[PDB]
RNA sequence: GAAGCUACCAUCUGUGGGAUUAUGACUGAACGCCUCUAAGUCAGAAUCCCGCCCAGGCGGAACGAUACGGCAGCGCCGAGGAGCCUCGGUUGGCCUCGGAUAGCCGGUCCCCCGCGGGGUCCGGUGCGGAGAGCCCUUCGUCCCGGGAAACGGGGCGCGGCCGGA
RNA sequence: AUAGCGACGUCGCUUUUUGAUCCUUCGAUGUCGGCUCUUCCUAUCAUUGUGAAGCAGAAUUCACCAAGCGUUGGAUUGUUC
RNA sequence: UAAGGCGCCCGAUGCCGACGCUCAUCAGACCCCAGAAAAGGUGUUGGUUGAUAUAGACAGCAGGAUGGUGGCCAUGGAAGUCGGAAUCCGCUAAGGAGUGUGUAACAACUCACCUGCCGAAUCAACUAGCCCUGAAAAUGGAUGGCGCUGGAGCGUCGGG
RNA sequence: GGGAAGGCCCGGCGGGGAAGGUGGCCCGGGGGGACGCCUCGCCGGCGGGCGCGACCCCUCC
């Protein structure tokens, strides 16, 4: 079953192309395999996109088929869809992912220390718990 | 003409030098469909040759420059009347495409002649471009474009950039 | 340091392509379960231009013509040896650093099987057009060894099986531990968690 | 040209009930059970709508080679149905002109063995598809009657038993003889 | 005329499956009906492939015995002892479900069958139970303190029990 | 008209007939037949499986998959024929 | 850099290249060049022209499908159905001195045409792309090979 | 083309238009939420049900 649509007013994240990484308003579907978009607020110009580059997000907004930019920020600042991004977990994902790729050396060497007891407690009490396991079954 | 990149849409005026016979010639204009204006103006020389009795060597380019789109935000339909030679007969025909700008729709209408009927840009000859309403559109596979609630999905998403992780432990997911 | 691939749902020649590139470029390869190895164009079609390559032979002596082997595995070789300079002492070398197996043979069972996404058919065939099983292919040519490879290979998932759920249980273990010990551990997840490794 | 989007729905009866698992599609009725999966046609199925009243059938960005798949998943699944809640009775009628033919059924109706096909010594044994029941009509001088919930058995074991009687090397405008499909219904009428 | 060779000039023996071609069909759309075809399915042969049969690979396997009694040569072991010559390449490991892709993965008692398999429900899904990943991480030693551990670490240090074709 | 044929036309294929040419060979590639022996082709005579007849049966036509297996013994002639 | 190329052989696309077309049980794949035509396809994709459809079509399922008259010349027999011209009228919602099957002739069936149910698009005739039929030779065999079908094929194109 | 669009200020404001028709209205159904018909849950209570007839009584999507 499909959950994702193509729609007027559905936000997409654009993952490659020159607007890599930006939110996005779907206005109208010119073709096939393009569609006519705009990031009022998320600082995209109006223009073409084809749908090879844009992953659908569950964010729908509403306004006409053929609004101006005008009313589609208005409902973007209405439907308040940065910080719900920011908040969802995907974005999460993206930001560390950023956070893991800036990271320098003494960061690093700070992370292998830190990492070092996070696993060396995680597992000592894994073995306490699989030893208790074993008792309460036997 | 070679269909290079995109194509640009050129306003190209000119006129017979004046001779003793007549002293101001009347000017044409032509749209011509071109990737630069030398070849704008190659074509609009072609194209008044055969319609009138003027060649480049007893004529000039009064005028020719690029002609911007309109209203390049708003997604429009585009009726195309082309002529064009087969590989036994030439025919006239009407097509219908839908974008944003007319020499984007002309482009797309050299790629689809070349895509279905092996048709070259020195054989296709451009004709009319026009505006058409979505109510007097007639190919359904531009009106079925012309509704207000469209909806569809993207349901078999293949897997692109296949050779970055070159070798990786998944196997990939195609819905999405 | 040896590549292991996995044969099922890889295209016959845009996997060879791969294997050959790696393996001339000095890398060991091994390729195991050949005989889940699917071709396009379908089924009748193969057959027949396998059956054109098995017509071919010399007519004055067939015992030193081509030599048409029939398991999945020498096939999988063969279009491999197709794709590099045998006839050269850096081709035998390379085509020495490559093995094939029908089926997923003890030495290789227990290790994690790569995956070449570049020759899979779900990505590189659309999903209305027919395809061909080599090991069907193989088996009605004359591969004598399609029913024992299928009891081997089931014996080999109901174990594997049996090794999931362990890694599924202890695992659980695992998760339940790490929320048990948050407490004096949290002061080692901030810093991971600010430099983007368990978000 | 492809088209953005072609659906098709099936109203079910109340005393018939459907579960899907993906594409393959189970039918639970008075009659007994029946499963049939869709994986190689690549389409949507949805149960839309409570008190499980309708299937829908949807194909996006079809060209119109497989846009014809849609009515023909649609009909499998209505055959399905009306097979689960009626089933299928296949009456079939042997023609001869001379030789009587002897049509005697044993495995309580999954072998049918016919003797006496023009004068023939030879004896052919047909066994019929599992789930499908042969009997020799009653009030019929001579007539089979295939019973069965699945219409592709059924009429697979039809065209078995009616291919196995065809005349060799003669006028087949003249020897008009062996058995016949007469005509199909269901085993209950509604 | 022995023996031996030897003759349709004597006598004996000569095989079974599988996918399918042509063709005939089932269900069934495209195209309200129809249709062997488009998706799916069936029967199908001196053909094809294999079996039976002949050979047996710079291809493997199991098993037996493995060099005196004056010398001796050998096999296994002593984490057995120093070395000498020669051939090189390498410069951290990942010890594993099956598989789908017009769908997947993980928990669950709230139920049903034989710990496993189903049902409901709850979580994730551009895969944070991720290979775009995980693990180990090495300058060394000496004092005192805090955090984790007291169940842990190290032992051809041990004797057994299972685990594998 | 088209079971089976097919006029007046017109489009092809083959190199098992003959031509046309003269590229190789004249410090030589032994130049007709028959005998013997192997293999290959299909444009299928028979046999296996089929479809169509102006196919009642028998016989016989036309067509399809198909070269697996067969295709003889003699008079006359150096003959191929 | 030219010409030519960039899956592997084999240096170069390991571009998140663009738009389409095409399934071949004989696919196709680059001047010279190394193999094919006339004629066809309800395979599929475009295009041209003309029709009829809420005064309710196209299917499909059902009812009618009449009198003069078995029209005239005819043949042994021709009632419509082998033959020669014409083809009228009243009844009609409609019926042709007849579209076909059938008998020696009838008979009978069936069609043109009109009605009932169904309720929105449906018919042709051409034309051009790819694919398919046409398409048969001898040692086993050659888009250079392997192989390739979200192309590594075909057409138009872009960066590197 | 002394850039073509575009942005901001509801710029104001002049009139006009249909459609890929927003509300509104009419018809139809998929519904549900008040759950108004049973069944359990603790004669009064709330929660359990993953309850069960509704029907223009509305009422929302
Ligand atoms: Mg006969
Ligand atoms: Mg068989
Ligand atoms: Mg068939
Ligand atoms: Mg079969
Ligand atoms: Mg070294
Ligand atoms: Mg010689
Ligand atoms: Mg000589
Ligand atoms: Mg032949
Ligand atoms: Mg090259």
């Amino acid at each position: 079953v499909f959950r994702r649509f193509v729609e007027v007013g559905r936000v997409a994240y654009v993952s490659f192309g020159p607007h890599a990484g930006k939110l996005v308003a779907i206005v109208d579907v010119i073709d096939q395999n393009r569609a006519l978009v705009d990031g009022p607020c998320t600082r995209v110009r109006r223009q073409a996109m084809p749908f090879k580059c844009m992953q659908l997000t569950d964010f729908i907004l509403k306004f006409p088929h053929s609004a101006r930019q005008k009313y589609v920020r208005k409902a973007w600042e209405k439907a308040d869809i940065n910080t719900k991004w920011a908040a969802t977990r995907w974005a999460k994902k993206i930001e560390a992912r950023e956070r893991k790729a800036k990271m320098t050396d003494f960061d690093r060497y700070k992370v292998m220390k830190a990492k070092k007891m996070r696993n060396r407690i995680i597992k000592n009490e894994v073995k306490k718990l699989q030893r208790a396991a074993l008792l309460k079954a036997s | 003409m070679k269909a290079s990149g995109t194509l640009r849409e050129y306003k190209v005026v000119g006129r017979c030098l004046p001779t003793p016979k007549c002293r101001t010639p009347p000017l044409y204009r032509m749209r011509i469909f071109a990737p630069n204006h030398v070849v704008a103006k190659s074509r609009f020389w072609y194209f008044v040759s055969q319609l009138k009795k003027m060649k480049k060597s007893s004529g000039e380019i009064v005028y020719c420059g690029q002609v911007f789109e309109k209203s390049p935000l708003r997604v429009k339909n585009f009726g195309i009347w082309l002529r064009y030679d087969s590989r036994s007969g030439t025919h006239n025909m009407y097509r219908e495409y839908r974008d944003l700008t007319t020499a984007g729709a002309v482009t797309q209408c050299y790629r689809d002649m070349g895509a279905r009927h092996r048709a070259r840009a020195h054989s296709i000859q451009i004709m009319k471009v026009e505006e058409i309403a979505a109510s007097k559109c007639r190919r359904p596979a531009v009106k079925q474009f012309h509704d207000s609630k469209i909806k569809f999905p993207l349901p078999h998403r293949v897997l692109r950039r296949q050779h970055k992780p070159r070798f990786t432990t998944k196997r990939p997911n195609t819905f999405f | 340091q040896v590549l292991v691939l996995d044969g099922r749902g890889h295209l016959l020649g845009r996997l060879a392509a791969i294997v050959a590139k790696q393996v001339l470029l000095g890398r060991k390869v091994v390729v195991v379960r050949c005989e889940g190895i699917n071709i396009s164009g379908n089924f009748y079609r193969n057959k027949l231009k396998y059956l054109a390559f098995l017509r071919k032979r010399m007519n004055t002596n067939p015992s030193r013509g081509p030599y048409h082997f029939r398991a999945p595995s020498r096939i999988f070789w063969r279009t491999v040896r197709g794709m590099l300079p045998h006839k050269t002492k850096r081709g035998q070398a390379a085509l020495d650093r490559l093995k094939v197996f029908d089926g997923i043979p003890p030495p290789y069972d227990k290790k994690k099987r790569m995956v070449v996404p570049a020759a899979l058919k779900v990505v590189r065939l659309k999903p209305t057009r027919k395809f061909a099983y080599l090991g069907r292919l193989a088996h009605e040519v004359g591969w004598k060894y399609q029913a024992v490879t299928a009891t081997l290979e089931e014996k080999r998932k109901e174990k594997a099986k049996i090794h999931y759920r362990k890694k599924k249980q202890l695992m659980r273990l695992r998760k339940q531990a790490e929320k048990n010990v948050e407490k004096k551990i949290s002061k080692f997840t901030d810093v991971l968690k600010t430099h983007g490794l368990l978000v | 040209m492809k088209t953005i989007l072609s659906n098709q729905t099936v109203d079910i009866p109340e005393n018939v009930d459907i579960s899907l698992k993906g594409r393959t599609v189970i039918v639970k009725g008075p009659r007994g059970t029946l499963r049939r999966d869709f994986n190689h046609i690549n389409v949507e199925l949805s149960l839309l709508g409570k008190k499980k009243k309708r299937l829908r059938v949807d194909k996006w960005w079809g060209n119109r080679k497989e846009l014809a798949t849609v009515r023909t998943i649609c009909s499998h699944v209505q055959n399905m149905i009306k097979g689960v809640t009626l089933g299928f009775r296949y009456k079939m009628r042997s023609v001869y002109a001379h030789f009587p033919i002897n049509v005697v059924i044993q495995e309580n109706g999954s072998l049918v063995e016919i003797r006496n096909f023009l004068g023939e010594k030879y004896i052919r044994r047909v066994r019929m598809r599992p789930g499908v029941a042969c009997s020799v009509s009653q009030a019929q001088k001579d007539e089979l009657v295939l019973e069965g919930n699945d219409i592709e058995l059924v009429s697979n074991s039809a065209a078995l038993i009616q291919q196995a009687t065809t005349v060799k090397n003669k006028d087949i405008r003249k020897f008009l003889d062996g058995i016949y499909v007469s005509e199909k219904g269901t085993v209950q009428q509604a």
